């Protein structure tokens, strides 16, 4: 996922 | 298909662009354990980056999740100015600044909320940020990590961790993941 994982971290 | 180059601004190095963007170092008090995202890991420089991602950074999160409309730009802002770029590989929109021209063509760019220095070809999709999101401090703070194998830390990127702030020289941190 890379940086996309950050979305799941900030949702 | 290619953007118009920056009309002004002082070109800076990778190191100087970190020092010239706005960082809130008061969010990492010394001899205190704080919770922050492991923004990125740079084993070659033997450093990492941590980001508070506070409630005050909420608008940056909105831009990141593509939940906010932005005005597309055909002209690159000045060197050192903060705008937004679309990373469609990850389908996010992230804050970015152009710090210098590149010797092999293109530009040296810095993603201020990740702590990542990237190459910017000049044909990317870029947006103007609203003034309140543009003025928000860069989330990524550089850290020397102790009691830590930095190479092992790639598994915690983009993940909330807890760090103990040993030192805060108001530019970079000396911290330890706990």
């Amino acid at each position: 996922r890379g940086r996309a994982r950050l979305i799941d971290t900030l949702k | 298909r290619f953007l118009l180059p920056p009309k002004g601004g002082t070109e800076t190095t990778r190191r100087d662009i970190y020092n010239q963007i706005l960082k809130d170092m008061a969010a990492f008090p010394e001899n205190t354990i704080v919770t922050a995202v492991l923004a990125s890991v740079d084993v070659t420089d033997n450093c990492a980056y941590v980001a508070k991602w506070d409630e005050s950074s909420d608008r940056i999160k909105k831009v990141l999740q593509r939940q906010l409309p932005l005005q597309e730009l055909d002209q690159l802002p000045d060197y050192g100015d903060i705008f937004a770029v679309l990373d469609s590989i990850n389908n996010i929109i992230t804050r970015i600044t152009i710090n210098s021209s590149s010797a092999g063509g293109g530009y040296d760019a810095y993603l201020i909320d990740f702590g990542e220095h990237i190459h910017f070809d000049g044909n990317e999709t870029i947006f103007k940020l609203p003034d309140d999101i543009k003025r928000l401090p860069a989330q990524a703070i550089r850290c020397d990590l102790i009691n830590c194998d930095i190479a092992n830390m790639h598994c915690f990127v983009n993940t909330y961790i807890k760090i103990r702030v040993h030192e805060n020289n108001n530019s970079t941190l000396v911290a330890e993941p706990v």
